[PDB]
């Protein structure tokens, strides 16, 4: 029960296992390795859709 | 089934060249409440650049995931007042102000905790210091709402059967546990704009919610022939973070531990007038 | 033309023939409480119509010397309708809400208004360490004035516009949803705010949901005109309200 | 109550105010006197945090040729406790009647802001009240005594949950034994 | 047993364990209007559960020289929770109701009561060619008296039993809905009143849809027991109530 | 082979509406002992609720698997008195309160156990404290009934050849050990309303089946110029627990070790009258 | 000689591996991952079943 997944590295110029021993999730390690998002909800927030090119008004 | 496997970089700009047309990206109209999404390729001439850099630690996750004190404080070993042979803490994070703010730019969070406990001892000067003593032990007790709470060092109550402790020795790694999300809400509060009685009245504030408990220290038997005095640092780290409606950062200084209450401040600072650029 | 917008909730409608959009909250729409996501166990109740509808909050005057107001929700409709008699009668509430605020002047008139609804806008006493009652900060749709300068008074809360009332720069409010009210090009701004809270439901009476802002970054100016104020209308309509646990009147 | 046997025991007469209350208590399981005692109040007090409903159950002891009605109401939380039945009869109520099933239930629904409440209750965490009222009252046919008793039976339903475990704090002591 | 009912409305609860049928109305049971037999055009509001409840009218006591008592619907509930301010707030109304009279004695008393209710139940003054106010015929929930006697007073109606107040004979009464409470098998009585009026709709404040009357047909009597008098209660619910056309409130 | 791969959330509200029948769920009989088992959903019109809490933490297991003190004593390295240098305590969980009430809701238990040592030292007060000692060490060993007992703390008997030992040096962790269930019976019990004679006579009460044994603790060899003492706590932690035929919490203080003695209690707290809810 | 099974976590939104290390069943570590029950034992010890809905008596 083994995960193995990459680390972080360069562009340019590469793996590490990972085993949980405790039964409790809370007692897991920190996932910082997720890099999902999303800025339209707080720059984008009109209802109608704007086109850039387009005039505002 | 013995080993089961399981990045994305900024916006790249594009070879952009000459252009003579209608169309009329500068232009747009704020009152919308709506951020412009123009980039330089579409003002001047750009060539084509590939952009490796990432925004990975600008996460939430690794934003909040350092551990920060939040709570020091000092007891002796011996003494003649009971009540300063013991630490009594009630937990809460406006304590220390660095992560306080940090804490404070989200009106909500949900998050798993890590707690990790730093003591130390230094002997008390005096007239006389010759002694020996063997190594120092201490207990920590975590004390949920409601329940007993020792009034002196050799209570009956420092004889947990269902609230958690740790026994901690002197010249070890320190003391280290997890604690999940234990909130009676679906996440924690910063901030809680109302009253405690539906009359709306009483307490007012995030005071109203923050029902955690409490936390005692103590040396387990050490009593030396002359006082020993210990600190405690308490540090919280908090993981598998989740935030939601961000504010402003703070301006103005703290105060009150309890309270939004502050002074007036300048919105900054000022040059010799509007030209001044040196 | 995108200038003209028209709203219609129960039995009354708004018409603007100089607007721009109109902003969604975080993006999303509001909605009744879903069976996956509930606690209460009885049925609740949902008076359509009935509450959702529009509700004139009184009227305030701007002057070259004003320098803003707030209100707080939904303590601001506490006596308005049926809304008010139905907060009363129960004990939890939940209910999004849209937001319109009318400020028209000729073409000779020049200003700007900010119209922003802060979630969880707690605020601090004029004194550090003493306490005020629930009368300096809401008392029903009246409207809240700020101050130029410090609040001196401990029985209100500190008024200092720079500041907001909250410790924090004013100039940073943008986070928060917002419009700009731009006698140039605009009479009007609406706001659709969605539910949000760390609970389901919460009592109304107990809690401010949100309180809506309106400051003038640019003071109003005119020259040779009869027209001596430039008054502003705020009107709000609950949207997907029900509430629960029925009881005794407050 | 020089007689401990008599705190189980609910009065009740045959000439009442058309109108009149029964008891009174507040929904304080973990906290309130009444029930922090009882089978479930002690449980809960080995914990922090519960939710869920739960269940009165009240008996009438009197005699079987005796008969009446009442009305028993559970309210909300709120700013003040009803004081006369028009007011409790707005709130989550049952009508109750005396005949040959001697026995009546009132589930109690849990309406919370909260999916959990503190045991050690607070003004934020408020449960309610729950009353009870004459509705046409007692009646007996002559020969009988002019007073009779009823009982009340607390349980929790299927479901009720605890979390948090803590160290109650009824127990005591003060040197080893 | 077929003497055991229970009801269940909204948040309350009616169980009886000694009881006859249930007579519903005239074999109709209250529903929604129907969209082919409407006449207004805006959308109801359908308020189920905060006004769908049971609601206790108050208690009288019955003597041994009662004669009996009347109450008027709908103004009996014009001020009884959210129903009452629906009815303020709404211009036009529709609504069923339940009715159930609770009336214990133990196995040594004797006497028989008439539950009825008589729709259009019009009254005349007690003196003929002279006018009554809306004050002697009904003022809110409380319960009015009949009399033995004829009435003198000219400010009131006139209040011989044997004729019912409607100048017809009081035995002929069994024609409208009804049920019988003898005190040798039965303690309740329950009726389901489906809406009967010559228009889909009609203002609550202004027409008394239909009446209550209990008029005990055989005295109460008993001998040797400390009960001096059996208190009578009644409980009212509103069934697939439905407002229309919101206005101030009156 | 190299891996073999191995939750019950509460019951769901479901929706109810407006009933008119002869069913009575809420009439019923107590005199049955039986509970009724009506829901909210039988009195009262109810939405549908997805209920995800779980009854993990009420769980016996849960409910009993934290460590508690059950004893703590005092021992010197050198003293005149010969029985003030070493412990002898008869094993028994009734000493300390809040375990022995948790223990005794149940009629009969059968568990493994954990059993955890703390052992701290401090130097006595005195005139002349000036002195040098290396690290101390002690010793834990278990005799079974019936086997020799030690009378000092120099006896022959402290050569354990059969009877396990534990040799524990200060500073490092606290000592561990496990121990199977070890009762003659099918379960340990409680509660024993019996004689020892078969005549009714004799002893009486659970003091009849207590025969688990003797733990003595000494320093192995340290003997110090100036005098030292020492204190041990004890700590069970049941494991892999059953149990059977609850009983009701006790409600008045204890007063003995090993009898049910107490003193006529109150029922409950009182107030003002039967209407008071304020 | 591993097992591998699931961790408590949460409703909307976790493995972990164990190893025996003695030969004696009481050295393993505490198995309370196991959340059966049955109320009916106290709460229904009649003879003759009832149903709810019917009356008692
Ligand atoms: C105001 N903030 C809200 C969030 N809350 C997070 C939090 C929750 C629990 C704990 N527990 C610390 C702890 C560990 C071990 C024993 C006892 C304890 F109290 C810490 C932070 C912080 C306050
Ligand atoms: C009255 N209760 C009955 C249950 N009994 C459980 C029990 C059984 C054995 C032990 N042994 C502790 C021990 C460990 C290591 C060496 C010697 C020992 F005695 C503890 C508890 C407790 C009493």
């Amino acid at each position: 029960g083994a995960q193995v997944s990459t680390q972080k590295t360069g562009a340019h110029e590469i793996h590490y296992t990972n085993i949980n021993y405790y039964k409790d999730a809370a007692s897991n390690s920190a996932n910082r390795q997720d890099f999902t998002q999303d800025p339209s909800k707080f720059t984008e927030p009109v209802k109608d859709v704007m086109i850039k090119s387009l005039p505002a008004l | 089934g013995d080993v089961e496997e399981a990045v994305v970089h900024v916006a790249d700009t594009m070879r952009s060249g000459p252009s003579n047309s209608a169309s009329v990206p500068a232009l747009t109209a704020v009152e919308t409440g709506h951020t412009s999404q123009v980039t330089p390729s579409d003002t001047m001439q750009t060539r084509h650049v590939k952009n490796y850099h990432s925004r990975s630690e600008s996460t939430v996750e690794n934003f909040l995931g350092r551990s920060a004190c939040v709570y020091m404080e000092e007891y002796k070993t011996t003494d003649n007042d009971v009540n300063k042979k013991f630490v009594a803490w009630p937990i809460n994070t406006k304590q220390m102000v660095q992560m306080r703010r940090k804490l404070e730019m989200f009106t909500y969070l949900r998050f798993d905790m890590e707690v990790t406990f730093v003591i130390t001892s230094r002997q008390d000067p005096g007239t006389t210091l010759a002694q020996d003593m063997p190594v120092l032990t201490h207990q920590i007790m975590y004390v949920p709402p409601g329940g007993p709470i020792p009034a002196k060092v050799d209570d009956y109550a420092w004889q947990t059967s269902t609230n958690p402790s740790i026994f901690w020795t002197e010249g070890n790694a320190p003391a280290r546990m997890s604690i999940p999300f234990i909130s009676i809400g679906n996440a924690y509060s910063n901030f809680y704009d109302g009253w405690s009685n539906f009359d709306q009245r009483g307490s007012y504030g995030y005071n109203t919610l923050n029902n955690l408990g409490h936390i005692y220290v103590r040396h387990v038997s050490g009593s030396s022939p002359h006082p020993i005095t210990s600190t405690i640092r308490v540090y919280f780290k908090p993981k598998h973070t989740r935030a939601w409606v961000p504010r402003p950062p703070r301006l103005c200084q703290y105060k009150k531990a309890f309270s939004v209450d502050f002074t007036p401040t300048p919105i900054t600072d000022t040059r010799k007038d509007i030209n001044t650029v040196t | 033309s995108d200038r003209v917008r028209s709203i219609t909730l129960g039995n009354s409608t708004i018409t603007t023939q100089e607007c721009a959009n109109v902003v969604v909250g975080y993006g999303r729409w509001p909605t009744y409480l879903r069976d996956d996501e509930a606690t209460a166990e009885d049925q609740p109740t949902q008076p359509d119509v009935a509450t959702c509808r529009f509700y004139t909050l009184d009227s305030i005057k701007w002057e070259k010397g004003s320098v803003g107001w707030w209100w707080k929700f939904p303590e601001a409709l506490s006596d308005m309708g049926l809304f008010g008699q139905n907060m009363q009668y129960h004990y939890l509430g939940r209910a999004g809400y849209t937001i319109h605020v009318q400020c028209n002047a000729s073409k000779f008139h020049q200003g700007c208004l900010l119209v922003v609804c802060v979630p969880e806008a707690e605020m601090g006493g004029a004194v550090v360490g003493q306490a005020f009652s629930a009368t300096a900060m809401a008392n029903g749709d009246k409207a809240y004035e700020f101050t130029s300068a410090t609040q001196s008074d401990q029985t209100k809360v500190q008024t200092a516009i720079h500041n907001a009332g909250m410790g924090v720069g004013v100039g940073n409010l943008t986070i928060y949803p917002h419009q700009w009210i731009n006698l140039r090009t605009n009479n009007s701004a609406t706001i659709v705010m969605p539910y949000i809270n760390s609970v389901p439901m919460d009592n109304m009476f107990r809690h401010y949901n949100f309180t809506l802002m309106v400051i003038p970054f640019v003071k109003l100016d005119y020259a040779d005109t009869a027209s001596t104020y430039v008054p502003i209308t705020v009107t709000v309509a609950p949207m997907c309200a029900e509430y629960n646990g029925l009881r005794l009147a407050q | 109550t020089t007689d401990q046997m008599e705190m189980f025991r609910i009065p009740v007469t045959i000439n009442a105010p058309l109108q009149q209350q029964v008891f009174g208590l507040r929904l304080q399981p973990g906290l309130d006197s009444v029930f922090k005692h009882t089978l479930l109040g002690e449980i809960l007090n080995y914990y922090a945090h519960w939710s869920g409903s739960m269940k009165l159950t009240f008996v009438f002891c009197g005699s079987a040729m005796a008969t009446g009605k009442f009305l028993i109401a559970y309210s909300p939380p709120g700013a003040n406790p009803p004081k006369t039945r028009k007011d409790a009869m707005l709130g989550t109520h049952i009508i109750w009647d005396i005949g040959l099933q001697s026995s009546c239930v009132l589930c109690v629904p849990w309406i919370s802001q909260t999916h959990y409440r503190l045991v050690q209750q607070d003004e934020y965490t408020s449960a309610g009240y729950v009353t009870c009222w004459y509705q046409t009252g007692m009646i007996v046919p002559p020969g009988t005594p002019n007073s009779s008793s009823i009982m009340c039976f607390a349980s929790a339903c299927n479901d009720f949950s605890v979390r948090m475990l803590r160290d109650t704090p009824f127990i005591s002591q003060d040197n080893k034994l």
